[PDB]
């Protein structure tokens, strides 16, 4: 199985989250349990619910009560989550998962298969997406035989955002590091390479920068100065 | 019904982590599938042990020989054993059981740490504003803190010798794949006040020992 998850990052309170899981390699309506578990930031995993692939029983979290519906689309051999009247209890990442149905060795009763998982941030603040600016190598160590060149994603909302270098052909020696949230409520982050100063002169260093929640791709090209 | 564990939890390396799980009193440990869930950062949960006896028992996919669990009847508890501890073994534990209609229920998770990790000072990075930041009358001076261990670090900022309070947002550390720390500081200025002084500094402190990185304005 593989499990491909869906859905808007940004919910305002009180309105409906809806996230979508696609499901490759088994047939829904086959068997297994399709669940749905959440994580809120810093704390540990929360069971939602599931529904039976044969049955169409669904099950859910006493706690969450008349604000869950799972239910399945076997037309797409998908399932799907929605959870109305969100408040700010309700911003985590999620994630799908499937288990076996009773009744198979327990073993499979474990989780075996998971979601990316989908960061879900419950606020009235509107998208923002990030200003990207290149962080030129000083002069100083481009004269050394490394370098450490990056990018600025600087006041944007909310999470998450993804950097990747050339177009993901450039991946060792690449640190982008966990966000900062200021007191403005944006977030901003910074991605870094280091690179042989030899090759300053004949590569090309862009960073790519994906931030779904604004629909915003930014590539930028980091310079070498000298001074 | 509900699954009691630790916060966290420190062992010796080579010798053997025990981490619990309470069940609550309605259940018998006895008779339970007990499933335990290893995580890390930035990924999804992933199956570590099935236990329900010594004779009925599985690793999860991956999962090392040297991981086995138990059970105390008397505490009403299930153990994650995991021998011979290695730094790769750090990470998040979650145990799990399900309910009379499979309904998952969680324990909060233990945050494992592996002793005897080697001291590692920070590695810094100080970038200036760029000109593109500084034409919009904005800079902000970043200051990447990498590999570090352990994950305490104390950020200063200087202007011309004299101390920045205003404007600093560090994170908290955060662990890294390698078991090392990563953290960052963003000091956010003006560019007149970011061209109003001769040099601005990021002061890294680890467990007594400073590095710092200067950059100047003068470019």
């Amino acid at each position: 199985v593989q499990l491909q998850e869906s859905g808007p990052g940004l919910v305002k309170p009180s309105e409906t989250l809806s996230l979508t899981c696609a499901v490759s390699g088994y047939s829904i309506s086959s068997g297994y349990y399709w669940g749905w578990i959440r994580q809120p930031p810093g704390k540990g995993l929360e069971y939602i619910g599931y529904i039976s692939g044969s049955s169409g029983s669904t099950y859910y979290n006493p706690s969450l009560k008349s604000r869950v519906t799972i239910s399945k689309d076997t037309s797409k051999n998908q399932f799907s989550l929605k959870l109305s009247s969100v408040t700010a209890a309700d911003t985590a990442v999620y994630y799908c998962a499937r288990r076996d149905r009773v009744g198979s060795y327990p073993y499979y009763y474990g989780l075996d298969s998971w979601g990316q998982g989908v960061l879900v941030t419950v606020s009235s603040a509107s998208t923002k997406g990030p200003s990207v600016f290149p962080l030129a190598p000083s002069s100083r160590s481009t004269s050394e035989s490394t370098a450490a060149l990056g990018c600025l994603v600087k006041d944007y909302f909310p999470e998450p955002v993804t950097v990747s270098w050339n177009s993901g052909s450039l991946t060792s020696g690449v640190h982008t590091f966990p966000a900062v949230l200021q007191s403005s409520g944006l977030y901003s982050l910074s991605s870094v390479v280091t690179v042989p100063s030899s090759s300053l002169g004949t590569q090309t260093y862009v960073c790519n920068v994906n931030h779904k929640p604004s629909n915003t791709k930014v590539d930028k090209r980091v310079e070498i100065k000298t001074c | 019904s509900v699954l009691t564990q630790p916060p966290s939890l420190s062992a010796s390396p080579g010798a053997s982590a025990r981490l619990p799980c309470t069940l609550s009193s309605d259940l018998s440990v006895g008779s339970k599938n007990m499933y335990w869930y290893q995580q890390k950062p930035g990924s999804a949960p992933r199956l570590f042990l099935y236990y329900y006896s010594d004779s009925d028992k599985q690793l999860g996919p991956g999962v090392p020989n040297r991981v086995s669990g138990s059970k105390e009847t008397s505490s009403n508890t299930a153990f994650l054993l995991i021998s011979g501890l290695q730094p790769e073994d750090e990470a998040d534990y979650y145990c799990q059981v399900y309910d009379g209609s499979a309904n998952d229920v969680f324990g909060s998770g233990t945050k494992l740490t592996v002793l005897g990790q080697p001291k590692a000072a920070p590695s810094v990075t100080l970038f200036p504003p760029s000109s593109e930041e500084l034409q919009a009358n904005k800079a902000t001076l970043v200051c990447l803190i990498s590999d570090f261990y352990p994950g305490a670090v104390e950020v200063a900022w200087k202007a011309d010798g004299s101390a920045v309070n205003a404007g600093v947002e560090t994170t908290k550390p955060s662990k890294q794949s390698n078991n090392k720390y990563a953290a960052s500081s963003y000091l956010s200025l003006t560019s007149d006040q970011w061209k109003s002084h001769k040099s601005y500094s990021c002061q890294v402190t680890h467990e007594g020992s400073t590095v710092e990185k200067t950059v100047a304005p003068a470019e």
